[PDB]
RNA sequence: AGGACCGAACCGACUAAUGUUGAAAAAUUAGCGGAUGACUUGUGGCUGGGGGUGAAAGGCCAAUCAAACCGGGAGAUAGCU
RNA sequence: ACACAGGUGGUCAGGUAGAGAAUACCAAGGCGCUUGAGAGAACUCGGGUGAAGGAACUAGGCAAAAUGGUGCCGUAACUUC
RNA sequence: AAUUCCUUGUCGGGUAAGUUCCGACCUGCACGAAUGGCGUAAUGAUGGCCAGGCUGUCUCCACCCGAGACUCAGUGAAAU
RNA sequence: CGAUGUCGGCUCAUCACAUCCUGGGGCUGAAGUAGGUCCCAAGGGUAUGGCUGUUCGCCAUUUAAAGUGGUACGCGAGCUGGGUUUAGAACGUCGUGAGACAGUUCGGUCCCUAUCUGCCGUGGGCGCUGGAGAACUGAGGGGGGCUGCUCCUAGUACGAGAGGACCGGAGUGGACGCAUCACUGGUGUUCGGGUUGUCAUGCCAAUGGCACUGCCCGGUAGCUAAAUGCGGAAGAGAUAAGUGCUGAAAGCAUCUAAGCACGAAACUUGCCCCGAGAUGAGUUCUCCCUGACCCUUUAAGGGUCCUGAAGGAACGUUGAAGACGACGACGUUGAUAGGCCGGGUGUGUAAGCGCAGCGAUGCGUUGAGCUAACCGGUACUAAUGAACCGUGAGGCUUAACCU
């Protein structure tokens, strides 16, 4: 059963999710947006926000233990630098999400996952 | 285990009965986008409800 | 505890180390349990010096359970022996004369009188 | 009296003087006024049936609408029968409450299990469980045997294996009468109840222990 | 929920102190041997953990004879009535789980202070 | 010093599990044994079917072994199906 | 028979830790094993953990568990010493 | 007794309770001296048995993490 | 015999009654007491170990009682492989020998993804006659049916005492089921911390990675037992064996022939669940549609135009729901997920900075920091917005009412 449980498996152990959530994560930042599997936009959401919570707020010392959370100099210098200014801008809720259906190599539902406070 | 007799072509048909595509009916129309697109997707051109998130 | 084998610990004089319970009496096959019943024992050790053999069947009652026992909230009062008294197999009565060791207000209730006098806690 | 049907919010345990604290769950009434009727004019039943209201008025339908409106405005998420022969009730909202079980001191509630789904044979029917790895090749969870050989030839109906848990109404009888809050609306019951939070639940009157 | 908190404020109604593990404690709690209102006393060593709202755990060592005992306290209970806090030390861990283990002697924690 | 000990390599196969229309016409995994020798292996060489070889099981001698395989006697013969 | 989880000899033999061609993590260097994507059931496999009891299991303590290193102490029956 | 049919022989030890085991007894169906007899330290992936530690083996099963199963998309069998 | 896998175990049962217990009686050498024996009774229940390959048996200790027998001496396309019986090997024995052994011993591949029947669940059509949405009646079916002891009665009846009930009542358990995490605990790789090795983040520090979750402690939610609650009833109805009245045949007698009365855990109910595909398709309530034409044997329709509704699904967002469907909830007139804020919970004084100590590290800052699956609130993000499917006032017969 998976009773008021949440946090999918995916493709692998929690140890392939973690590495894969990090990837994702730096990539978002890096380049603005990603188009992938719609459930997996949907999971990587609930935990990449957290970086993003850390660095609309100055702090040295979360920076560095927001790097327990990620790693990467330059994600955690654009975060806080310049994509602090674009969720100072708010609270809650730091991508908008959004859906594009299939896939070519087979058929497998993509949505977007992308910030909202550029993407004009 | 392994079978044995031989089904009919009926028994066969019988069970592809239930086997189809779902007739979505998947062409619609937005106001923001006429385009004769799948909905709640991209239109080809980015749009969802409008707003371009394609840059490919 | 199980009906069938278990080691338990004399909280009373007479006997000695290892104690084996052989059925958790009530029968009926009971499962597990026992905190303050009676039950068919036989002693595995029992004391170097002075005599009531090795080997015998006796009684016993767990006064010590080291999962638990508990009420009047169901507050556990959780031992850390598994521990009895020997008693008369014929009869009822503690043929151990000085008992040590918390016991079990379940014995307070009831015809037992002779156990929770000789014990404190 | 009737029971009638609040919903379950949470579940607690309530302290007296006396040393004892019973298991409690708190059952939240909140009006049950009586809508639909049943009678003997009618044949075959004399029930009646209630409401509790529902989120909106505009996620029920409009035959879902009709029949609120000939016999007041209230909303409802629903409507269960209780059968009764007197302790003649009337159709017009009533706006009854837990104040029925303040002269009633024993119950039922019935309301509805929360299940698993999928069963099995252990997990639903309390098999054994061996061949542990004393002896494994696929024996654990499995039924072993199902039936016997071919003097029966087949295996009889009803015989439990497989399918389903819960999802259904359910009852155990009894869960006594605790305290009755008709001021607050709680329900104060002895012991665990049927279903998860967020299930319907009667509260009959039990005379069947 | 907001529907079993007001009942719960409703049986919050014990203002105790704070305990933090390595507490030695002396609880007070009504036998009712034979409808006595004597209360007998249980310095042991606290280990479990508190709160969960209402619902508390605390847990004795006693070392009676050789051996102990655990006895949950809920500090909410009237059974329970009052709990003294007597001294407490300074340990890292919240239970002392492994003073059933390598019982007494290394029994002995450090200092709180004040 | 040792057909010594503990143990990688290497060799070998004691247990169990998984496979058992496999991943595989004998393997895989976790354990296991032996381990400078009555060792082990590469290269090459040598023993031929009523024969070899065999620390010996009727085992092995090309996924075949109480008499190999292939051709031929031969469309053996079969009161048998 | 397959781009087959198998088999296949010699040569080169890096760091740190470690006795080490163990092992763990890294080099140099080369790869992710040619279906992916979901839901996370039952059940099956592969592991990990289990309150209390501790062989009651079973043909049998099979498996697993637990033991394990190094230094130091101390070491019995017996004996072909 | 890896030998003994009757046989769970009989007695003793161990076990709470021991058709096995172990020591004996000798009524050896139908042991026996190089188709070696009786011992035997050391050795053993040896047989059998007991005991300690230890345990999900069991009591009494539960949850979890993975690989399938299940579902989608592509590919695409089998014995019968 | 063109393969019907042996025994035993395990697992899973199910039936029969020639009944072991409970239930109800008869007789009793029926003092009581437990019984003995027999009749009726299958609703329910009906033991663990020790030895042995054996089922069995013998033994040990309970138990209310550990029934008996059948089901391919029940069950291997469910498990095991110990025995018997493969090929190795040996002893004693038999045999001249090779070899042999219902004598014995140690070792020795248990294969198969289910088409169909059957079962346990769960959908998808169509139907139920205008079409829908809900709510039920209850025909039937299934589940469930156990019982000790103690206390009261009453130390009464009984008994020479010792001993010691009946009838009935109460209470507290055992086994079994059912429900549920609130409590007690377990797990909790997805939460926090310590810690071993090493590699990395320029380096230090601090971390992250990897090492069966690297190792290890604690733990949230959820699930769950070892936890906790609850359940097997009373009482009816009709009876069995039985116990009777009244009572002829057969002036009496006679429980039966006429007629009536009680009488069991059986049975019918009462209780709980499934339950109108109950095609005998039931009932109650509500809602939506009350436009034209044309071509026909025409009153049976087929097609065309305009409407297309109520409602459904689809689809999305998801749920203490879930294999998939299904069901549940919501889709901006919104709390439906996530996020955020706050709370709470669990860990246990973060980092950095300052000070002390040569250092390791401590203290202070700071019961700090972190913190999910939880709870509360909050539109911050996505639930976009058309569409689609579904139609268009109801066949005949007859009765009743209405002009």
């Amino acid at each position: 059963m998976r009773h008021r449980k949440s946090g999918r498996q995916l493709n692998r152990n929690s140890s392939h999710r973690q590495a894969m959530f990090r990837n994702m994560a730096g990539s978002l930042v890096r380049h603005e947006i990603i188009k992938t599997t719609l459930p997996k936009a949907k999971e990587l959401r609930r935990v990449v926000e957290p970086l993003i919570t850390l660095a609309k707020t100055d702090s040295v010392a979360n920076r560095r233990l927001a790097f327990a959370r990620t790693r990467d100099n330059e994600i955690v210098a654009k975060l806080f630098n310049e994509l602090g200014p674009r969720f100072a801008s708010r609270a809650g809720g730091y991508t908008r999400i959004l859906k594009c259906g299939f896939r070519a190599g087979d058929n497998a539902p993509m949505a977007y996952i992308e910030l909202v406070d550029r993407s004009e | 285990a392994v079978q044995q007799n031989k089904p009919t072509r009926s028994k066969r048909g019988m069970r592809r009965s239930h086997d189809a595509l779902t007739a979505v009916t998947s062409l619609s129309v937005d106001k923001t986008s006429g385009e004769k697109h799948l909905r709640h997707h991209i239109t080809a051109d980015g749009y969802y409800r409008g707003r371009k998130v394609i840059a490919k | 505890m199980i009906q069938e084998q278990t080691m338990l610990n004399v909280a009373d004089n007479s006997g000695a180390r290892r104690v084996m319970c052989i059925k958790v009496l009530g029968g009926s096959h009971r499962r597990y349990a026992g905190v303050g019943d009676i039950i068919k024992i036989t002693i595995k050790e029992a004391i170097p010096r002075g005599k009531v053999k090795k080997g015998d069947v006796l009684k016993a009652v767990v006064v010590r359970t080291k999962k638990g026992v508990r009420r009047p909230d169901g507050s556990v009062i959780r031992f850390d022996g598994n521990a009895c008294v020997l008693l008369n197999n014929n009869s009822e009565q503690p043929i151990g004369t000085r008992i040590f060791g918390p016991v079990t207000r379940e014995l307070r209730s009831e015809k037992f009188m002779k156990i929770i006098s000789l014990a404190p806690e | 009296m009737i029971g009638l049907v609040g919903k379950k919010v949470g579940m607690t345990r309530i302290f007296t003087e006396d040393g004892v604290s019973i298991p409690v769950t708190v059952i939240e009434v909140e009006a049950n006024r009586v809508t639909q009727v049943k009678d003997l004019a009618n044949d075959g039943y004399r029930a009646i049936q209630v409401t509790t209201g529902a989120k909106k008025a505009n996620r029920v339908t409009k035959p879902e609408a009709g029949h609120f409106a000939k016999a007041g405005v209230e909303a409802g998420r629903g409507l269960w029968e209780f059968r009764l022969a007197e302790g003649e009730e009337f159709t017009v909202g009533q706006s009854i409450s837990v104040e029925l079980f303040a002269d009633v001191k024993k119950v039922d509630v019935t309301g509805t299990s929360k299940g698993k789904g999928f069963a099995g044979t252990v997990k639903r029917w309390n098999f054994r469980t061996q061949d542990a790895t004393h002896g494994n090749s696929l024996s654990h969870r499995v039924p072993g045997s199902i039936g016997q050989n071919q003097t029966p030839g087949k295996v009889f109906k009803g015989k439990k294996m497989a399918g389903q848990m819960g999802n259904e109404r359910v009852t155990v009888q009894s869960l006594d009468v605790v305290r009755v809050d008709a001021e607050r609306n709680l329900l104060l019951v002895k012991g665990a109840v049927p279903g998860a939070t967020g299930s319907d639940l009667i509260v009959k009157p039990a005379v069947k222990a | 929920s907001n529907i079993i908190k007001q009942l719960e404020q409703e049986q919050m109604k014990q203002d105790v102190p704070s305990f933090r593990p390595g507490d030695t404690v002396e609880v007070k709690v009504w036998v009712v041997e034979g409808s006595k209102k004597r209360l007998q006393a249980f310095e042991g060593v606290v280990i479990a953990i508190r709160n969960r709202g209402l619902h508390s755990a605390f847990t004795v060592r006693k070392i009676s004879n050789g051996e102990g005992v655990e006895r949950v306290f809920q500090t909410h209970s009237p059974v329970v009535d009052s709990i003294s806090v007597k001294r407490r030390g300074a340990v890292r861990k919240a239970k002392l789980y492994y003073l059933r283990e390598r019982t007494g002697k290394a029994a002995r924690i450090k200092e709180r202070l004040n």
